[PDB]
């Protein structure tokens, strides 16, 4: 029946909208994670060196290594989903 | 088909020995609860990454994130050991009933198509599972279990045939017999 044809089109549009919004949310959160981890690593790669330079001309290393002990699995986990959702939302309409 | 197979398989497991049934229940429930709690513990990884996006090396949120990720790794290794410690422990105590349930799933779909020549040949499923209960409750067969499986399929075909020929018309029992034999053993009449 053509009523089923129009029901088909409406539920197509609805599901495509909800999944595009949820995939953009996932890439936004993963992008924020990849920004914050790289920024904190760039900050921690020089702070102990600056303290050592101030000691050379004249206490966060332990918690930094403790954070890296979780981040070695955490950043390795949260890496790939950026490229994964990037290649996924080109295959949403046929799905 | 595939659902009814697992249904009768679970009934046979529960009627063989209750300990294997209670074990396969408790292990699966604990595995599901551990999976849900593992998703809950990994659901704070977005918070530990970008809860505020500032002073992440300063505040102790990164310190609590280390404890949370330690709990996550502990639960992940524990679930790996548990999924190893349930697989073959359930397979060898669950796979000792499926050659019963396979042909018991055959027989119901045999006797389903009996209505399409004479009406009121319509058969339920609740009474069928009542028959499958009666197959255990009257058996009391103490042998090898692999010698018990052919005994139980043998003493179930008799009860099925008698229960259906209680109902049938006298010019239909040969129909039912031949269609039943074609249903159970399709290899003894070969092709064309």
């Amino acid at each position: 029946t053509p009523s089923q044809y129009m029901t088909f089109l409406h539920v197509y549009s609805a599901i495509s909208s909800s999944k595009k919004k949820e995939l953009l949310k996932r890439q936004s959160h993963l992008q924020a994670g990849v920004s914050k981890l790289n920024e904190a690593k760039a900050l921690v790669d020089e702070l102990n060196r600056k303290a050592g330079e101030q000691s050379v001309l004249l206490e966060t290393i332990k918690a930094a290594e403790v954070l890296i002990n979780q981040l070695d699995r955490e950043h390795k986990r949260w890496n790939a989903q950026v490229v994964e959702i990037t290649e996924e939302l080109a295959t949403l309409p046929k799905r | 088909r595939s659902g009814l197979r697992g249904q009768l398989l679970a009934l046979t497991i529960q009627h063989e020995k209750p300990d294997l049934e209670e074990q396969k229940t408790k292990l699966l429930q604990q595995e599901e609860d551990k999976k849900i709690q593992l998703a809950k513990l990994e659901e704070s990884l977005l918070e530990t990454l970008a809860t505020s996006q500032g002073n992440i090396l300063e505040n102790k949120d990164l310190i609590e994130s280390l404890n949370q990720t330690k709990a996550s790794s502990a639960l992940i290794q524990e679930s790996l050991k548990e999924s190893y410690k349930l697989q073959i422990s359930l397979d060898q105590e669950r796979d000792a009933y499926l050659p019963l349930a396979e042909s018991a799933s055959k027989m119901y779909f045999i006797i389903s198509d009996l209505s399409k020549i004479n009406n009121m040949y319509r058969f339920s499923l609740a009474a069928f599972l009542r028959l499958f209960q009666r197959a255990l409750q009257n058996k009391q067969d103490s042998e090898n279990t692999e010698q018990r499986i052919q005994s139980l399929i043998s003493s179930l075909q008799h009860m099925v045939y008698e229960y259906i020929c209680r109902c049938l018309f006298k010019a239909d029992q040969l129909m039912f017999a031949l269609h039943f034999v074609r249903g159970m053993h399709p290899e003894l009449f070969q092709e064309n």
